[PDB]
């Protein structure tokens, strides 16, 4: 969604670096407002010191902020981000993971149910379809970004993703549950009838064809799950509580302390805490890693792309079991006919990537 | 159709720099690498880069490391090549080839001149001495190439024998000889032309019969 | 550096024969060598690639062949077209460097040059300057020796010569030699040859002048 | 790519000290100039305060190093760089296992695919190709290594990987997205009509075919997947932040202040900070770690080496279909024919590896 795979392809110079001037789904723009309202709150007590209180009340600060400081440890609130963040990303791409593609069942639907008839293409195309609204459906329930494009299901018709007939069977059933999963029904149904229909051969590769739906239905169902299923308050809480604990010590302890007093520690005054406000971009922006793929589906710059997938997934879909059924290229001898070891070529750039075979850690390379 | 138009010939002073230009077009110009040939007469063909038109990665030849900057435009589709610190052996044809294992693309060439001499006029001295009589011209001290050299402004044309120009001392010089029947001259006029585009020049001359 | 080391030179042949260019790696480039022709003036064209595969214009009687450090073009049943330059190229890594190159010329029958001497002009000596002009017309083979004698001993120092392509029309070289002085030198000695030696005979193909 | 795998096969005295004196994917080759850079800005500074700073800007100098050399901490940089970097070398494993391996296609392609005659022949030839054909395209999509190998679609098809009547039929499939699938659908239609020309016998071994396919296709897509979906741009900025502040810190902090000043901490003047120089080379380098693999198909020494892979699996993939098509050696009958508890034989330095049957702990070894 922010693919900066091509910039960080080689580790040279300035590989990490250059990220740091990105802003499209970067630390600045996830920290910005949370940033300001730091700046402004920790300035704000600093000329509250430096301006207002008295010689006796400055003193009374200075014995606050030396309280503050000492409950300012990172150590415990690394902990518990590095294992939080650590589960959210790791749900993070089990969601991904999860997204149902065409492709498998798109394999199977073009060679294997016959007809190069309208029925036939009629058949294979109703069956995608309902591969494909099996998704949509369970998309717009779990993405904040499909549902504002699907936000009532005369959308999801009217966009072609569903029949006005469809539409009509589908008010028919009654259930009080998400019906996400009726396409799914109906696909193995209409798998069914083709197969009587004797427009799929034997109940081998029809089961094949049910199986690789079942599979679709399940990451559905995955999707769902996540969904529902959500991080724990209490976790989520106790991780919030741990970081602003600590930004909350800072804010009175990170004060820049009279230079005069000779705190130990505190000897230097230089007004902006460079290295306190270089905390908060680590710990904040750590907490916005988490923050932002907690739900993925969401709209954030570096959430998922779905309605992209949508999109291409509906072209693919039905361009491959229709335009693609039976219709191969013409079959030519390749290239390689006559040739058993064949040497393909390198272009001026990539000849150094023809290596000799790898046999093994434990022969001679001789 | 896959077409690579170079800049016009040059013509610079010693010390200075170059830059010519290489409009490719009927493909995807940032889906093929841009290569950079060298061609001087007498010696091979040499390798001086090539370019990724993509992300403009350069790779050069360890001999032109220092004479040679490579740099793309993607927008208008033309590559380009800078020569700097130019030479007199820095003369030569420059050509733009495109890359598929192979270079099945070049352009048509790009002349780069470099001498330090101003236009001049060229110099064109008859030359004059059984069955068939040998004449000829002379044409020396001019600069630059080319000249045009005919025989009875065009008229006679079979026969002749204009030679290649060489260089002496900063400046070109080049014979053209012409055997006609020994009945024929000095019975019919014969005079060879000149022409000097460089400097507008038009000279004929008529080879007299030794005095 | 890889090193492309083709041969011959240069082939003369007659329309109907069948030659062979030879490309020879300094080390294994495999199957990618790449042939071009190049025909005088004009931008190099692709032939073959690969060391095999021909590429899309080029005729059934041009074919490509070797592997490893040994190549070789071979033109059978030869054609007007085929006659000019011809060269090669690994693609096995950078820089792709190049072979020397083969001039692909017709064959004839042997020719005499036709040598004409020429003094100085008159309009050139009022000048400064003293220009011996020597023409070598019309001869066959390529192959040619020019040398200047003022007053009996060799000169080398001040000549300079042209050779011209091989004629279209009855496929003869030529070559013009010119002996450069300075009015007070060239007015300093007598007699002025130029002698020619050639394949043509054994005996050097004199002509010569006196100033006077 | 960077197999060192022998070296390291017993646990001696300079297993892993050798590696130090290694060039090739080194720590020191990825370090080198962000190394020089920090050496220079240190001394830079260093001669800065011995040289030119006056005597009362030496004494603030001397108060800013002790500042910068308190905010120097490696516990919360090492909590973030071995999580995050855990995150990198697993998806770095999980991509290598993602790269298709022809192979199990190869062996039922090979012994399922009927027919010694010509047509047999580029049948079993035709389907490799295709399967290799969906492997190399999205190959080129997410390595720069190939890509720079095959830039153009008529890189693809000159190099023998691609018919100029299959590039046809792909140019005439029009579609806004990635065409990888594309030869993974021609496959199964072909394997489909090899079926009904009768030369693959039931539906059973047809299935079986497709599935292996279906396999190769989850391989490419999980491929695009990783391309696509980057670790989050804010994660990958929050590690570098937390590094270079590090750095910064240590930039001033670990500079040699005045030894006749007498601060605590700072008794010995060494000019070079042997330690904080080789605390650089442990974070740094543990960063370019991260660094390296977070884009494993790039060209950095320890990137996979892809090309070769496309090598390979053309040669074998064809070999195995074509030249070994119901192709076998004689039948003899082995050397333990007569033989129930074979012993095969031991070299002389493999002897102690002769060992008695582990029956289970539980067991009495007597
Ligand atoms: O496969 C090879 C890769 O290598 C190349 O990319 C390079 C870029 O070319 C590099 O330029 C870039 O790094 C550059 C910066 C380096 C300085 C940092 C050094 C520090 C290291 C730690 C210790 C202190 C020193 C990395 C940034 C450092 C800044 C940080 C942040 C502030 C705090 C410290 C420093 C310099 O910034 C560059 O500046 C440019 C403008 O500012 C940016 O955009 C430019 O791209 C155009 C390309 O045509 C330019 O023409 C044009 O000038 C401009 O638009 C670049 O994107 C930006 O990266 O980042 C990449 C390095 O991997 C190449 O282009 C690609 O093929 C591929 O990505
Ligand atoms: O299965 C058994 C294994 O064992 C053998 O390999 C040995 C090598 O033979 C060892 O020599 C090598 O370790 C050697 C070094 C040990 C000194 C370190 C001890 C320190 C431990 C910590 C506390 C302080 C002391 C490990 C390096 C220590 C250096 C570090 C780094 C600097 C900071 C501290 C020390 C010495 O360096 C060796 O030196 C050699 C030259 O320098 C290198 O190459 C040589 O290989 C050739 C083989 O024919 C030699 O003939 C030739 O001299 C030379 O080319 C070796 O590769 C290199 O390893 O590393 C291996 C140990 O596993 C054997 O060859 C193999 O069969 C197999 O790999
Ligand atoms: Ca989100
Ligand atoms: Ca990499
Ligand atoms: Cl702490
Ligand atoms: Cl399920
Ligand atoms: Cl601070
Ligand atoms: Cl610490
Ligand atoms: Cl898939
Ligand atoms: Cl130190
Ligand atoms: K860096
Ligand atoms: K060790």
């Amino acid at each position: 969604t922010v693919t900066y795979t091509n910039r960080v392809a080689d580790a040279r110079l300035g590989t990490f670096s250059q990220l740091l001037l990105q802003w499209k789904g970067s630390i600045y723009k996830l920290l910005y407002s949370e940033f300001l309202i730091f700046i402004s709150l920790y300035f704000a007590i600093s000329l509250v010191y430096r301006l207002i209180l008295s010689e006796s009340q400055r003193l009374m600060f200075e014995k606050l902020a030396l309280y503050c400081n000492s409950y300012a440890e990172l150590i415990p609130v690394s902990f518990v981000l590095g294992f939080y963040v650590s589960l959210v990303v790791s749900r993070w791409w089990a969601q991904y993971e999860s997204i149902p593609w065409p492709d498998r069942i798109m394999n199977l639907v073009s060679c294997n149910v016959d007809g190069e008839d309208e029925y036939g293409r009629l058949l294979r195309r109703t069956l995608m379809r309902y591969s494909n609204l099996c998704s949509v459906l369970i998309l717009r329930s779990v993405s904040t970004a499909v549902y504002k494009r699907f936000p009532s299901m005369e959308h999801v018709v009217r966009a072609g993703l569903m029949t006005p007939e469809e539409h009509k069977k589908f008010e028919s059933l009654n259930s009080p549950h998400n019906k996400f999963w009726i396409p799914c029904v109906w696909f193995s149904n209409l798998a069914v009838k083709a197969r009587n229909e004797g427009r799929i051969r034997d109940s081998v590769l029809l089961q094949g064809i049910l199986n690789e739906l079942n599979t679709l239905r399940s990451q559905c169902g995955r999707l769902y799950g996540y969904d529902w299923i959500s991080i724990p308050l209490v976790y989520t809480q106790v991780v919030t509580v741990a970081v602003y604990s600590f930004f909350l010590a800072c804010l009175i302890g990170r004060q820049f302390l009279d230079p005069e007093k000779a705190y130990p520690g505190h000897e230097l005054d230089l007004f902006v805490p460079v290295f306190t406000f270089l905390q908060f971009f680590f710990y904040a922006g750590w907490l916005k890693v988490a923050e932002q793929l907690i739900n993925p589906f969401g709209e954030d710059d570096d959430d998922f792309e779905t309605n992209w997938l949508i999109d291409r997934n509906l072209q693919v879909s039905l361009m491959a079991v229709d335009e693609m059924h039976q219709d191969l290229p013409i079959l030519e001898k390749d290239l390689y006919w006559n040739e058993p070891d064949p040497q393909p070529p390198y272009t001026a750039a990539t000849a150094e990537y023809k290596r000799p075979s790898f046999l093994g850690s434990t022969f001679d390379i001789s | 159709q896959v077409q690579l138009q170079q800049s016009g010939p040059e013509l610079v002073r010693p010390g200075a720099s170059v830059k010519m230009s290489c409009k490719a077009s009927g493909y995807t110009f940032t889906n093929y690498w841009m290569h950079w040939v060298k061609q001087r007469p007498g010696q091979a063909l040499e390798w001086i880069g090539m370019i990724d038109p993509s992300k403009s990665e350069t790779t050069l030849n360890q001999k032109f490391r220092g004479k040679a900057t490579l740099n793309v435009d993607k927008s208008s589709n033309t590559a380009y090549m800078q020569l700097s610190s130019l030479t007199s052996e820095d003369s030569a044809v420059y050509y733009c080839a495109r890359e598929v294992y192979y270079f099945d693309y070049w352009g048509q060439g790009t002349t780069l001149t470099v001498s330090s001499a101003k236009t001049t006029p060229p110099s064109v001295y008859p030359l004059a001495p059984n069955s068939m009589v040998t004449l000829g011209c002379l044409v020396k001290g001019y600069f630059p190439e080319p000249v045009t050299v005919t025989w009875n402004s065009g008229s006679l044309s079979s026969g002749v024998h204009t030679f290649p120009a060489v260089l002496q001392s900063d400046l070109y010089t080049l014979s053209s000889s012409v055997t006609v029947p020994s009945s024929s001259w000095p019975s019919e006029t014969v005079t060879c032309n000149v022409a000097h585009p460089a400097s507008s020049t038009k000279v004929d001359k008529k080879i007299v019969p030794r005095d | 550096d890889i090193q492309m080391t083709q041969s011959p030179a240069s082939l003369s042949a007659s329309v109907g024969e069948t030659v062979t260019i030879t490309c020879r790696a300094s080390e294994n480039i495999y199957s990618y060598l790449t042939w071009y022709q190049q025909k005088q003036g004009k931008s190099p064209q692709l032939l073959v690639y690969n060391a095999k595969t021909l590429t899309e214009g080029v005729p059934s009687r041009f074919s490509g062949s070797g592997s490893g450090t040994q190549f070789s073009l071979k033109i059978n049943s030869l054609q007007p077209e085929d006659f000019g330059g011809y060269f090669c190229q690994h693609h096995y890594g950078t820089p792709p460097t190049f072979g020397g190159g083969t001039k692909l010329e017709v064959k004839r029958a042997d020719a005499a040059p036709t040598v004409s001497i020429f003094p100085p002009s008159s309009e050139q000596l009022t000048s400064g300057g003293a220009s011996v002009v020597c023409f070598l017309n019309n001869f066959y083979p390529k192959d040619i020796n020019v040398k200047w004698k003022i007053d009996g001993s060799e000169r080398q120092n001040g000549v300079l010569n042209s050779w011209t392509d091989q004629d279209s029309k009855d496929s003869t070289y030529s070559m013009s030699s010119t002996l450069t002085l300075t009015k007070d030198e060239y007015e300093r000695h007598n007699s002025y040859t130029c002698e020619a030696t050639h394949k043509t005979s054994t005996s050097p193909i004199v002509k010569s002048f006196n100033r006077n």
